[PDB]
């Protein structure tokens, strides 16, 4: 339920 | 060695004389970690994804171990929810995505077939989830919430979605709603048979 993922 | 996705892709990774358990994220430019307080210079960054941004110190040429591999670069410091091995670390010890394979020189972006529609999407070892921009899809959904690293939002669920990646067939889970950019999470990549390699 947790979506990492950084710009 | 090869790491499955069946759950988060958690490793520990030394940095000085601190130990962290930090996940592998090929769906970070950035490497990111929590509570530490680095030597030397550094600058105010500001950095993005599903929930907004937080602010982080960007250090540069920071030695780390990881996984027994040597590498040295930019660690960013921050109020991060889960310590993120990003694509600037992962490439210099050798880190590539299997089925073919993808390197992380650039954001692993595949095209991806649902309903009809062509769209790009992100492979994404640092998601639970697949998440999608707004779009419509069939069916009865079930209201949501997801966190990233700028905090939480709410999105529709959809199951079942059939969903080609890469020409490969998946049919689960898809959540639609305001992430900044298309991803695959583990749910689809386990489907198509997906693993870190090194």
């Amino acid at each position: 339920a947790e979506t990492f993922y950084v710009d | 060695p090869q790491i499955t996705l069946w759950k988060r892709p958690l490793v520990t990774i030394r940095i000085g004389g601190q130990l962290k358990e930090a996940l592998l994220n090929t769906g970070a430019d950035d490497t990111v970690l929590e509570e530490m307080n680095l030597p030397g210079k550094w600058k105010p960054k500001m950095i993005g994804g599903i929930g907004g941004f937080i602010k982080v110190r960007q250090y540069d040429q920071i030695p780390v171990e990881i996984l027994g591999h040597k590498a040295i670069g930019t660690v960013l410091v921050g109020p991060t929810p889960v310590n993120i091995i990003g694509r600037n670390l992962l490439t210099q010890i050798g880190m590539t995505l299997n089925f073919p394979q993808i390197t992380l020189w650039k954001r692993p972006l595949v095209t991806i077939r649902i309903g009809g529609q062509l769209k790009e999407a992100l492979l994404n070892t640092g998601a639970d989830d697949t998440v999608l921009e707004e779009m419509n899809l069939p069916g009865k959904w079930k209201p949501k919430m997801i966190g990233g690293i700028g905090g939480f939002i709410k999105v529709r669920q959809y199951d079942q979605i059939p969903v080609e990646i890469l020409g490969h067939k998946a049919i689960g889970t898809v959540l639609v709603g305001p992430t900044p950019v298309n991803i695959i999470g583990r749910n689809l990549l386990t489907q198509i048979g997906m693993t870190l390699n090194f």
